[PDB]
RNA sequence: AACUGCGAAUGGCUCAUUAAAUCAGUUAUGGUUCCUUUGGUCGCUCGCCACUUGGAUAACUGUGGUAAUUCUAGA
RNA sequence: CGAUCGCACGCCCCCCGUGGCGGCGACGACCCAUUCGAACGUCUGCCCUAUCAACUUUCGAUGGUAGUCGCCGUGCCUACCAUGGUGACCACGGGUGACGGGGAAUCAGGGUUCGAUUCCGGAGAGGGAGCCUGAGAAACGGCUACCACAUCCAAGGAAGGCAGCA
RNA sequence: CGUCGCUACUACCGAUUGGAUGGUUUAGUGAGGCCCUCGGAUCGGCCCCGCCGGGGUGCCCUGGCGGAGCGCUG
RNA sequence: CAUGGUAAUCCUGCUCAGUACGAGAGGAACCGCAGGUUCAGACAUUUGGUGUAUGUGCUUGGCUGAGGAGCCAAUGGGGCG
């Protein structure tokens, strides 16, 4: 079920009208009536003939939705949505204890190294 | 449908290869039966379904559907374990391999049938129902017994009995 | 399957058509049409996908002075395709074939008529583009 | 006619075959990357709008 | 395994083409390009991440298609 | 106008004590020079042919001039003016069973023939033509089109280039 | 010594607009590439701005959601 | 309706069936299906043709003082209809 469009006049051709043109190069064309195909065989520019639709489109005689998707919910091997949530939300003054503990441990090791060398 | 050099692994795996030669009277579906064989299966073979196939490796064979020169094909197949205990003889693995030679059984007695028999261990004798046992089938099994080839009967063309003759099952 | 449909003939016996193949023959002078019963003073004509015969006029010399079977693949006389579309091409073109239908060249230049294509599978396989 | 469905958010993408032409009308003659309503399939594809990531011709 | 970097413009073969053309010697580019090697230069400018910023992406997992390719897609 | 990567690791501590400072590299780079070169150029030099003596100049031929492009010099090409340039010192045209040279054969001397071929330069990768990347290709065991061959094909397409070793 | 007589060879002329082979070109068509002007299937961000929100303190830090700024840039 | 005229014809392809038959090579038929040739009888939706609707543009020469509007040139030509 195909409604063609005229290769010159740019018109919806209904099944009962028009003809086809097949070119030795391989190109195919469709014309509405004798007038259109005579113009085409005359090599006339349709954007010059005053009623070809593409002419009006050129001359402006007549007359988008980028919807975003920001998602991150996947779990990660060795953990899950719960586990990642739990280890992401120790914000209420729980990180600091681990923070200072690691810093002091690093400080204690460097004093241990100071002892070993001297 | 595997690569070219894995024929080694099964082909040296003794007691697993099977060598057949199909023998029948003329036009008895040797080509058709072997094409049915090659379609589904294949060690590299595809699933061609257009009547004649790799059985006839020569012109003026497909243009008269008459077999002239015997052709060999390598084929593969994977077997389900139920058959792997079905197999009474020595069985080694699931990847069973076939060396099949489709050979013309014409009344000229193109010695290709004999060549295939010599290079094979088993024979797939194909005999039609409505045509009965043909003379050339008797000929080909006559050299099969002489050369000590294991024969196996593959009777064909019952669609003629069903639709053409509209025969009764007991008469079948 | 199904046999072809009658089409506008528009290609009489006296016509001169070109070869769309690689056999090197250029011209084709229709000689008769295969399968035409005939009539009084009605010179038989060809259409796309008709087994006809023609002589080559311009082309390779060894190929000239002979009568060869041919099939017609192009024409500039229109004909309805039973669906209300009328199709015609620039020129009337055909390709030299053997008796059975195997076109004796190996390539076809330009498009082919779909009726000719499914009437002759060999040329359809070789046909550049279908139309 | 094989339909490859995918949840990029959840994975679990699988393949299903279909034949309902009336079903296929709904996504026939559509552009790619087009949000189309596939709710026609069964009574349980409701509330599912889908995007056309592409497809593969009969000749692969 | 993949991404990345380099090489793939070497070499091998043949002499069809080519008659001041190639080529031989000579001499110029102060009228030009030159990855690489090597030696130079790399704080010369005043002008809310720098204790390091963003995004994709193969390989990899899963779902396919094609008679068919060092064809590939979608997630 | 380094948001890089290894291999040793170490040093100053007043303010301290956690920061501050240094080694060996590698990978880098705008550009300069050098190297490998490449390209176009100077002068001279080539077999036979006059039953090839006048060519070239519309369609660049010979220049000037301003330009385009090219990496640059240069009708490379364009726009305007000049009618020019070569030729019996063989121009031009035709053949060449012509890739050139180093050299090979012959050897009183003189010369005569042969150099497709391992070295050098040039060209080609079936015949044309156009390209991408790349410093370097008009590349072809790179791509694209045509022609000519030519493989498989469920006929819907896909893939070719042994003047490389065999 | 010639003509004439016999036989083979060899070229030469020859209607056939002989035919073929390449190259050079004239006019015409012209695939393909590159360049140019466009063109915009898609893919981004700013504008988020209805907000739940709120903080230096309804004058938001914003935690994410949601329309969409129906613009502004790639 | 007495009467008189009278019209249909042939060939393909599929299937039958690669079957009957035949050693093989070869190789039909009937039912059915899809067409096609010749002839006949109509008809213009479509496609083409015709075109002086002298319908509408374009245009040669001349003519109405020019613009507009037109006309003549035995259908002025020509494009479309
Ligand atoms: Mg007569
Ligand atoms: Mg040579
Ligand atoms: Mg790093
Ligand atoms: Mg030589
Ligand atoms: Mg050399
Ligand atoms: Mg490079
Ligand atoms: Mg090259
Ligand atoms: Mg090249
Ligand atoms: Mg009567
Ligand atoms: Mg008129
Ligand atoms: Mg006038
Ligand atoms: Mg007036
Ligand atoms: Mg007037
Ligand atoms: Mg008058
Ligand atoms: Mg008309």
């Amino acid at each position: 079920m195909k409604v063609e469009l005229c290769s010159f006049s740019g018109y919806k051709i209904y099944p009962g009208h028009g003809r086809r043109y097949a070119r030795t190069d391989g190109k195919v064309f469709q014309f509405l009536n004798a007038k259109c195909e005579s113009a085409f065989l005359s090599k006339r520019n349709p954007r010059q003939i005053n009623w070809t639709v593409l002419y009006r489109r050129k001359h402006k005689k007549g007359q988008k939705r980028t919807r975003r998707a920001v998602k991150f919910q996947r779990a990660i091997t060795g953990a899950s949505l719960a586990d990642i949530m739990a280890k992401r939300n120790q914000k209420p003054e729980v990180r600091k204890a681990q923070r200072e503990q690691a810093i002091r441990a690093a400080k204690e090791a460097k004093k241990a190294k100071q002892a070993s060398k001297k | 449908n595997f690569t070219v050099d894995q024929i080694r692994a099964i082909m040296d795996k003794k007691a697993n290869i099977r060598n057949m030669s199909v023998i029948a009277h003329v036009d008895h579906g040797k080509s058709t039966l072997t094409d049915s064989l090659v379609c589904k299966a294949g060690i590299i073979a595809s699933a061609r379904a257009g009547e004649t196939r790799f059985t006839d490796t020569r012109k003026d064979e497909q243009e008269r559907c008459i077999t002239i020169k015997s052709t060999a094909i390598s084929l593969f197949y994977e077997l389900s374990e139920n058959d792997l205990n079905f197999i009474k003889q020595s069985k080694d693995g699931a990847g069973f391999l076939i060396n099949l030679i489709d050979s013309p059984g014409h009344v000229d007695f193109s010695s290709e049938v004999t060549a295939a028999l010599r290079v094979t261990d088993g024979a797939l004798v194909v005999v039609d129902c409505v045509s009965g046992v043909c003379v050339q089938t008797e000929t080909v099994l006559r050299q099969a017994i002489a050369e000590r080839i294991k024969p196996v009967l593959m009777m064909n063309k019952m669609d003629r009995a069903l639709l053409e003759l509209q025969l009764e099952p007991e008469e079948l | 399957s199904g046999a072809k449909f009658r089409i506008s003939l528009g290609l009489p016996v006296g016509a001169v058509i070109n070869c769309a193949d690689n056999t090197g023959a250029k011209n084709l002078y229709i000689i008769s049409v295969k399968g035409i019963k005939g009539r009084l003073n009605r010179l038989p004509a060809a259409g796309v996908g008709d087994m006809v015969m023609a002589t080559v006029k311009k082309g390779k010399p060894e190929l000239r002075k002979k009568v060869h079977p041919a099939v017609v693949i192009r024409q500039r006389k229109s004909y309805r395709r039973k669906d209300g579309v009328f199709l015609y091409f620039e020129d009337n073109a055909g390709v030299i074939v053997n008796n059975k239908g195997e076109m004796k060249g190996s390539a076809i230049t330009g498009p082919v008529a779909k009726e000719c294509a499914d009437l002759w599978p060999r040329i359809a396989s070789n046909a550049g583009s279908i139309a | 006619m094989k339909l490859n469905i995918s949840f990029p958010a959840t994975g679990c993408q699988k393949l299903i075959e279909v034949d309902d032409e009336r079903k296929l009308r709904t996504f026939y003659e559509k552009r790619m990357a087009t949000e189309v309503a596939a709710d026609a399939l069964g009574e349980e594809w409701k509330g599912y709008v889908v995007r056309i990531s592409g497809g593969n011709d009969k000749q692969g």
